[PDB]
């Protein structure tokens, strides 16, 4: 039942006494549960050290992953370009989730089109799907540019993208100038962040490969930056604020902060701004190229460094206070510029803001996950706070970044405690936070779910996530924020100190109890 | 509009077509006649897509694993694949259940075998078979395991059932293999009958020839509610309320064991008929249990159904059947007189899936609200031949609607509200639009039953009528 | 005890079996404690409708009051200067407070003299340490400006500012030209924020009074913008930011966010940025002045219209989004500037987040107070996303202002529920809380008490605490935060959003039995 | 430093000031020498401040109100006067306490009578009446009610004795008036003896004629411990391990039962020699209890405190003190062992307010570190007398500092650590120097005993050693 003046949704809707009494019939009736002790003992035994020990001897299954398959990344990629439609030639059922989850975690609008193979494909290929979808999607949505990348049905069945297209072209479904870059993205190989490294690599060959003659490095004076798969709008923003700040003539190739924040004037605009096809076609004759995220770049790299002779430079992920300095020193020796007295001052005041809140951060254990480049940058600002890095995930890592980022922590005290993981998921973390227990999780929303289970063990056993990270679906317009640059900083510790302050609050909130110490100030 | 005004706006948005795709599409949208019953003159369906013209449908692998299987909360379901098909669909869809997650249900869990290149080209079956021993190691609670195929299974030809066969042997433990691949079909659909076929073939006889369950000359079971916001449970609320049984829900909050035990009741109840309708006839068939449709959405639909359900029992029941509509009237009664006044007259365009497309005109006309457009994602003909007498003259329809083509047509209608899913939302609310995501409920519902109107009529309020939308223009512009 | 490598401070240490073995002997032994019965009787009492009827009857005790003394608003003014320092002539133990006051606040440095009126200065007045104190102060902390507020026992001594000063002047304590603007700022009249407007104008009266003979409206072309009592640095830099954004020309009367917002680079900078002497002298020339927070601002006003004879616009504080068009509506028809499309963009957006947030907020309901232009445009952002204000308390408003907000109220059906109470404190609000229960207080550190007493009769009474206001005392960093214009209404929606959503998911963590709706997405 | 450079340091620093506040602060700076035994040789104390030199003294309605009386938790204590006292006063000092806060205990409450300008023109006696009803009738477990006046009430001619004497006997509750208006004495610490006269003459001889209680040679009093992030109840603990039975403490956590008890007792055991030894020489005066000085910082101070402390009793509290330090013994020298080492050599400088600059003297030489220049906001020179032995030979001692003198000196001698209060942290924290309140003990603490060395060494390090004090210079400066 109902009171109409006071409308309850599923909670607490369910709780209400003959919703009770009816799910306990449907179970004792007919789901032949397992008995409420047994379910308590096998949950008991899922946080021993036994449990975790059969955990990581795991070879074949992968449970509660934190990564996403390569074209996820292709997508995101080639919205960053202007008025290009994100394409994926394969299986339609892909792009469907890609939009989706995309939507979720920006709460915007996300263009993709797929060619929708079907079975037929299977045993005589995609050609005519290529064909047809390409001169659909240019007449319906009037893309500039259309950047195909592919689902792991077109891998297996081996299409020829290359062959496809110039069929295309040849054959009057396109016009024969009308820029269609590719990549082969194949789900099976990396995580969505090599999708991005293959698309943007795949974009940039097209653009300037057959073009080389005319080049010259350091011609128009720029710094091409290259961002990687980005999922906070703020990170884009704040390194062209920087580096406009500075004066530094600069390109962002693949630039979707405009895109995906449209305003809501009554129209819709499934294109905005973005990196202009002049932009990749002169990148070449750029000072240098700077990679935001060179964990997941290698193949740009390559392809940067062999044909466009650009010498990139050796930096880390701008996060932190001495990344972000190295970045602002480096871009400076390139560019020929000072770094300004506002950023002088503003890393000032995050170096305030750390002075001011030390005494909160100093020793707190944290488990964290991501991607690699984040991570790493997550872990290296963890330890200038004098936080203790404990449990370091990162499913999609490699062996080389782990040695790096055991590197890393070996340099600080505050990394004695640390151990990186790659290769597992939130399931192996689960165990983890059980049997090490840390104070806080940083991570995306799935970790809701490792805090949930901790809370059923007891109140004392709790382990609170912090949402930093991809995909945030369980808060709103986290996208905005900023995690780079001093900003970014200001930000990361913003909210880990008022974590625990909001926590301890929480603890000391018992009257008679525990609230001696719940003070006005801290 | 008139007839010749609708038919002229669809001509007007099919030129941006080439001949092919313009030709294809015209078969696709129609304007409505009520007296129509063979729908397959007016308007074709559950055809292949045209490339590049950004559908919204899915794959068979969501009507397999996202639909049917996935609300399954004491078995087990692999994705069985590379890792993207199975992170995008874990927690997205809200079939909600009781349990113990991670120890004796396993809905919101992603279970994967996260194919890699050595597994394309060596085969992954191995890899399955141990991943098999490694999930009942470490969640000895599960009662059951599907293999949900994701496209590489067939296409580098691993055979799953062989390995479903040894290992279930092997461990005594029901393991359905489901070839669920999403290149198979052209939707959603094909995905729920490759469901309803391994429900069928792995499950569903094995108690046969066990009798040792009490059966009652009330039994039923609800086949298709996945429990959408707890759907299911304010719609079993009321059958059990009416004196019915109801043995088993297919799938929202749903047991293995109550599946095995839905051969012994007496009738079944088919919501979604789109996603059921093929287990429903074979139980008939093979075990001569009738079935009826039936619509709990809103107060109209709700007391006719309750009235059509008791109809086929004894007196008893369709006295308790009078007893339940006069408890619950005072309640819908002041839900419609709160919330009509608000709506009346609103004008709304639906697109969804395979069933709630017609479903819910019912729901918005208690409320005085008039749909002036509807379609699917993955409908057949059945679905749209019971869909044309419930929508008025002259209303639009479409099936696989492109972006381009719904866009243009509610420039053109100008609808009060739309209501859609999440990759089409966001397009609406920067065009100030109201809008209704009518998958989901917006994080809201239940929205069947009458428990569910109430929640219903306040969300079409809360949004239609909210401050937001009188805001877009700037006063200076 | 303590376990070397797991030291426990007071939360958790006391909570030891020893510690709480002795704790329970020293009230058993000598406390004479009223029964444990007796004082939850009496507690779950003073949660009762009965209790709240004796409550609102009070009419000599207040109890946690929502305002403080008007020289801390007179010192809070004088900051905003170039090279000005703030001295409140009376006793000393005030200055003391002021400081401390913001320190916990901004976590900066804040200056502020006294001159230490002793038991002889009440017999006798305060000339003398006014004397000494100028020239003490002008020797050792060499400010450009010394700014006098007094405390209340200068106050009812009747000591003559304006005659002191002058005898200063003549007797050689200080140089005549050195500039000394006063204001008389009794504690016991107003609140905080009529200081701040008795010290801005006694500010501007120094400067232009007896130079008006050859000022000009209009010929700087300048707008003059008035901030007043203001402790969020955001909001200083967001009306600085849009101004310079449409190319107006202005001039901001009183800007502390340079000397409250120093970098830590090494050294202490008592003085940093300000308004500068010349900018007041000019001020009259501006073609016309702006008062942010006129309910504060009347007496400012009066001078502003009356000597410099500026058409003081009738506009809002700028918060939410009609007051922030209306704001800057206004500023281009004074101006001729037109509003830019980049702040047309970010109104836009702004409303693009109102339309993805609006089902979490609709008919949500909540208590808030603070200052009387802060809680009216709380009210009406609030009203504007379909929220309840339910509770509205400003302890030190007027019945004027009541008059004003209850019109708002009465132009929405979301303000059917609301009262506004005026002269009550946080007694009474404590009250309402459990009699009319809210979802969320809005409100500065010490509505936590008020959390931890609701909690205190049962989780489904606690009404959490969302801190906007001051003083923020428990949390760090926030003063950094903005409330005015689109940016801070963003800022605001997205706190209050996801604030909802972290006690949904609060409210729906318990495995089994709420986790049915612990969605992954919202 | 020299003691002929540290005189130097303070010849140049008082160059900046005019004649006549040059001449009255060169009294008040000194270079120790732990030879003398009369301080007033080298420094004069407790004298007024000079005005405009930003002094960090507080009034005495702060050391009344703020320290003395506020933490004594079941009464409720009245801000008397105008709305700020109160406010900016309400829970900034630590003063732990068990209790149900509103409603049988009161400490983090302001209660005010909130004066407005016809209070001043006519006076508050007929509202400070009519409040007290209205206290009885809100807070009816309250146990007495104090009057803290603000500086009006005495401006005015208020006559709140009589209203506290007409009102108690009317109500038969103990309600005590103080005059403790912030114009009186020249800091905090006259607000302390007025509040001590305050006890004595109005709570503590409730009892005198009362011989109901048991008491037991071993009964003492915690007299000066207002239980700073719970200092009094670690302090507290040890004493009664040790075989004495603690009847009361003055006031942290304190209850008006237990002053009144206090005249029972057999020992008063004085921590804040400052604030509290009027009413320790009170009672020695007329009950006939003696009185001693305790120091619980630091390990050293503690064993010291404990045996000092039991040899005023017999031989059986010796043995359990002795058993008390053999428990504590592997605990704080494993705190040594940790910390020490990395806090060795380190030098700091401490100004706070009567006692812990050089009552913390101690715990610092514990952990290896030295004290290179201390000083108080308001001793009187006995409290001198007590620490030039405490401090080395020709280190800096410095009473009411002003701010422009402090700075200057910690330019010049560059310590590694400050110890100082909330006025005074965010300056130094600029300069890039570690800075730890000694005051709130940064909401740490306790830093009392054996368990608060602990927490004590853990806070030096992490402040002293912590990496944000490497980065203050730009790479690129
Ligand atoms: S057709 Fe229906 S909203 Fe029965 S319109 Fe919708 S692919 Fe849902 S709960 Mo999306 S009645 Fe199918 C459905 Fe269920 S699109 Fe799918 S998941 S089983
Ligand atoms: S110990 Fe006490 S509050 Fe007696 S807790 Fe406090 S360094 Fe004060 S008035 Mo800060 S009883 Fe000492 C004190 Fe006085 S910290 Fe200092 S100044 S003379
Ligand atoms: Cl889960
Ligand atoms: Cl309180
Ligand atoms: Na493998």
């Amino acid at each position: 039942s109902q009171q109409v003046d006071k409308i309850k949704a599923s909670y607490p809707l369910f709780l209400d006494q003959d919703y009770k009494d009816m799910l306990a019939k449907k179970r004792d009736g007919f789901e032949e549960k397992y008995p409420q002790d047994k379910i308590d003992e096998v949950f008991q035994w899922t946080t021993t050290k036994e449990y975790q020990e059969l955990n990581f001897q795991r070879e074949a299954l992968t449970v509660n992953p934190a990564k996403a398959c390569q074209p996820l990344g292709a997508v995101l990629c080639a919205l960053g370009f202007e008025k290009t439609m994100p394409y994926v030639h394969g299986s339609q059922g892909c792009v469907a989730y890609f939009r989706s989850y995309f939507n979720r975690h920006f709460r915007e609008p996300v263009s993709c089109v797929s060619d929708s193979m079907t079975e037929d494909a299977a045993v005589f290929g995609g050609q005519q799907n290529m064909k047809d979808g390409l001169q659909n999607c240019k007449a319906t949505y009037k893309p500039d540019m259309i950047a195909v990348s592919t689902t792991c049905m077109a891998e297996v069945i081996g299409d020829d993208l290359n062959a496809f297209i110039n069929n295309s072209k040849k054959e009057g479904f396109i016009p024969d100038e009308f820029p269609v870059p590719f990549a082969h993205t194949p789900s099976f190989v990396g995580s969505h962040v090599t999708g991005w490294d293959n698309m943007f690599e795949g974009i940039a060959r097209y653009f300037t490969l057959k073009s080389m003659d005319d080049k010259v490095v350091g011609s128009n004076k720029k710094i091409n930056i290259v961002p990687g798969f980005e999922t906070y709008l703020g990170n884009f923003r704040v390194i062209k604020r920087m580096l406009s700040e500075m004066g530094v003539g600069y390109s962002l190739l693949s630039d979707p902060e405009e895109v995906l924040d449209t305003p809501a004037d009554g129209q819709f605009r499934m294109y905005a701004g973005g990196t202009t096809q002049e932009e990749m076609k002169d990148a070449p004759n750029a000072l240098n190229t700077v990679l935001l995220q060179p964990w997941h770049l290698e193949k740009t790299k390559k392809f940067v460094e062999g044909t466009w002779k650009h010498e990139v430079p050796k930096l880390n992920i701008p996060m932190g206070l001495d990344w972000t300095d190295e970045f602002l020193m480096k871009v400076s020796e390139i560019s020929g510029q000072p770094i300004p007295a506002s950023l002088t001052k503003e890393r000032g005041r995050l170096v305030g803001m750390m002075t001011g809140s030390h005494t909160w951060l100093h020793g707190k254990r944290f488990a964290l996950w991501g991607d690699p480049d984040f991570v790493m940058g997550l872990v290296k600002f963890l330890l200038e706070l004098g936080c203790e890095p404990v449990h370091i995930l990162c499913h999609n890592g490699n062996k080389r970044w782990k040695k790096a980022v055991d590197a890393i922590l070996a340099a600080s005290p505050y990394g004695k405690n640390a151990t990186v993981y790659i290769g597992k998921d939130l399931w192996h973390l689960r165990s983890l936070v059980f049997t090490d227990k840390p104070d806080f999780m940083i991570g995306n929303s799935y970790g809701k779910f490792i805090q949930r289970d901790t809370l059923h063990k007891g109140k004392e056993f709790e382990v609170p996530l912090i949402r930093i990270g991809f995909p945030i679906f369980d808060r709103h317009h986290l996208h905005r924020s900023t995690t780079l640059g001093y900003e970014g900083a200001m930000q990361i510790l913003t909210t880990l100190v008022n974590s625990i302050l909001e926590r301890l609050d929480e603890e000391t909130r018992g009257m008679q109890a525990t609230d001696y110490n719940h003070d006005l100030v801290r | 509009m008139s007839r010749e005004e609708v038919e002229s706006l669809i001509q007007e948005v099919l030129e941006v077509y080439p001949e092919k795709a313009r030709k294809d599409r015209n078969k696709h949208l129609a304007v409505n006649d009520p007296a129509v019953t063979q729908s397959k003159k007016c308007i074709i369906s559950n055809k292949k897509s045209q490339p590049g013209l950004m559908t919204i449908r899915g794959c068979a692998y969501a009507g397999s694993k996202g639909v049917v299987w996935g609300p399954i909360k004491d078995m087990i379901h692999i994705s069985h694949g590379p890792v993207g098909c199975g992170q995008y669909s874990r927690a997205g869809r809200r079939n909600y259940y009781i349990g113990t997650t991670g120890v004796n249900a396993f809905v919101t869990m992603n279970f994967t075998s996260d194919f890699q290149e050595k597994d394309i080209v060596f085969g992954g079956d191995k890899k399955l078979a141990k991943l098999i021993d490694e999930v009942e190691t470490l969640f000895p609670l599960n009662k059951g395991i599907s293999v949900q195929s994701e496209c590489p299974i067939g296409l580098i030809g691993d055979d799953i059932e062989s390995v479903s066969k040894v290992k279930g042997a092997e461990l005594s433990k029901t393991i359905v293999p489901v070839r669920c691949e999403g290149f198979r079909g052209v939707s959603q659909s094909l995905g729920h009958h490759i469901a309803n076929d391994a429900v069928r073939d792995w499950v569903l006889g094995k108690r046969d020839e066990d009798t040792t369950f009490a059966s009652t000359p009330y039994d039923v079971a609800i086949i298709g509610d996945y429990n959408i916001g707890g759907d299911a449970w304010s719609s079993r609320i009321l059958l059990e309320e009416m004196g019915l049984r109801c043995v088993a829900q297919w799938s929202g909050d749903g047991s293995i064991s109550e599946i095995e035990l839905t051969p012994k009741v007496k009738l079944n109840l088919v919501h979604c008929y789109r996603s059921m309708n093929y287990i429903s006839r074979h139980m008939e068939e093979k075990y001569g249990i009738p079935w009826m449709e039936y619509n709990f959405f809103g107060p109209t639909k709700t007391i006719e159904s309750l009235r059509a359900i008791a109809a086929k029992f004894d007196e008893s029941i369709q006295k308790k059947c009078e007893e339940v509509i006069a408890k619950y009237k005072p309640e819908w009664e002041a839900v419609v007189a709160k919330y009509r006044p608000r709506l009346e007259g609103k004008r709304v365009m639906l697109y969804i899936g395979g069933l709630r497309p017609r479903h819910v005109i019912g729901a918005y006309e208690d409320l005085g609200m008039e749909v002036v457009g509807t379609g699917y994602e993955f409908a057949h003909n059945d679905d749209y031949d019971r869909t044309m007498k419930e929508m008025g003259d002259s209303t639009l329809l479409y099936d696989d609607v492109t972006g381009y083509e719904f866009e243009e047509f509610v420039k053109r209608i100008k609808p009060d509200l739309i209501g859609s899913g999440i990759k089409e939302k966001f397009i609406f609310q920067k065009m100030g639009i109201p809008f209704r995501q009518m998958h989901s409920w917006d994080y809201s519902g239940p929205y069947h039953g009458f428990d569910g109107f109430a929640i219903f009529a306040r969300d079409m309020d809360m949004t239609l009528n909210n401050p937001c939308w009188k805001k877009l223009q700037a006063p200076w512009e």
